[PDB]
C-alpha cells in the first residue's frame, strides 16, 4: 500500500 | 473555503449550524502534523515500527489529507492513524492494525488515502468488519487512469463495502490520472488541493488522496445533523444525492453533493  | 468545499456545497451546511461536530474521523495515513495551528488532532496511533509518533508526518501526506477534513467538517475530531511511513508506503498488515483501532476506538469516519494493487483476505475482513461496526469507510479509487475495459480501482476501494472515491477538477471533469471501474463510487475534487502542510505550511497536492477526506469530510458533516443515521443511510444518501456527470465506470454516481445528502 502507497500514498494515493 | 478552497473550491473543492464550495464544490461539494459544504458551505450551505455550515451556516445553517453543520459543521461535524461530535464526529470522530480517523485518518489512516501517514500521520498528521498536530503542530499546525489550524489542525486540532484529537488523538492517534502508530503502527509504522520504526515511525513511533503519529502526530509527526515525515511525508507531508496525511496533514494535507487530513486539512481537507477539516475544511468540510470543521467542529470534527480528527485521530491520526499512522500506518504509512516517510517514503509513502506502508504494509497491509500496519494498515489493517489501523482500521482495528479505528473500530476498537469508536470511529464513526475512517479515511484511506491510500490503496494498492492487490487485495488480501485480512484486507476485506477489516474493511468488512469496520462496516459491520458502524464505520463509514471512505478511500480514494487510486491513480491508475485506464486500462482499456479493466477496472483500475485499487484496494481497499475496490471493496463494495469502502466507497471508492475519484477525482474531479473545478470543472466537473474527471481527472486523467482518477482510476476508473465499476467499483468507483462517487466524484469528489482531487486537482490542485489546497490545504495543510507539516510546519505551518499550506500547498497544493492532486490524486485521489485529495478526493477522499472531502466525502469524509461530507459523512461527518451528514452524521452532524442526522446523529441518528447508520453509515449505510450515510453512504446511500451520498451516492443517491449527487450531481450527475458522465458514465459510472468513469465517475460512479457523479459528484457529491453534501446539501443534498444532509435533507
Amino acid at each position: 500500500a502507497l500514498a494515493l | 473555503v478552497p473550491y473543492g468545499v464550495s464544490q461539494i456545497k459544504a458551505p450551505a451546511l455550515h451556516s445553517q449550524g453543520y459543521t461535524g461536530s461530535n464526529v470522530k474521523v480517523a485518518v489512516i495515513d501517514s500521520g498528521i502534523d498536530s503542530s499546525h495551528p489550524d489542525l486540532n488532532v484529537a488523538g492517534g496511533a502508530s503502527f509504522v515500527p520504526s515511525e513511533t509518533n503519529p502526530f509527526q508526518d515525515n511525508n507531508s501526506h496525511g496533514t494535507h489529507v487530513a486539512g481537507t477534513v477539516l475544511a468540510v467538517a470543521p467542529s470534527a475530531s480528527l485521530y491520526a492513524v499512522k500506518v504509512l511511513g516517510a517514503d509513502g508506503s506502508g504494509q497491509y498488515s500496519w494498515i489493517i492494525n489501523g482500521i482495528e483501532w479505528a473500530i476498537a476506538n469508536n470511529m464513526d469516519v475512517i479515511n484511506m488515502s491510500l490503496g494498492g494493487p492487490s487485495g488480501s483476505a485480512a484486507l476485506k475482513a477489516a474493511v468488512d468488519k469496520a462496516v459491520a461496526s458502524g464505520v463509514v469507510v471512505v478511500a480514494a479509487a487510486g491513480n491508475e487512469g485506464t486500462s482499456g475495459s479493466s477496472s483500475t480501482v485499487g484496494y481497499p476501494g475496490k471493496y463494495p463495502s469502502v466507497i471508492a472515491v475519484g477525482a474531479v477538477d473545478s470543472s466537473n471533469q474527471r481527472a486523467s490520472f482518477s482510476s476508473v471501474g465499476p467499483e468507483l463510487d462517487v466524484m469528489a475534487p482531487g486537482v490542485s488541493i489546497v490545504s495543510t502542510l507539516p510546519g505551518n505550511k499550506y500547498g497544493a497536492k492532486s490524486g485521489t488522496a485529495m478526493a477522499s477526506p472531502h466525502v469524509a469530510g461530507a459523512a461527518a458533516l451528514i452524521l452532524s445533523k442526522h446523529p441518528n443515521w447508520t453509515n449505510t443511510q450515510v453512504r446511500s444518501s451520498l451516492e443517491n444525492t449527487t450531481t450527475k456527470l458522465g458514465d459510472s465506470f468513469y465517475y460512479g454516481k457523479g459528484l457529491i453533493n453534501v446539501e443534498a445528502a444532509a435533507q
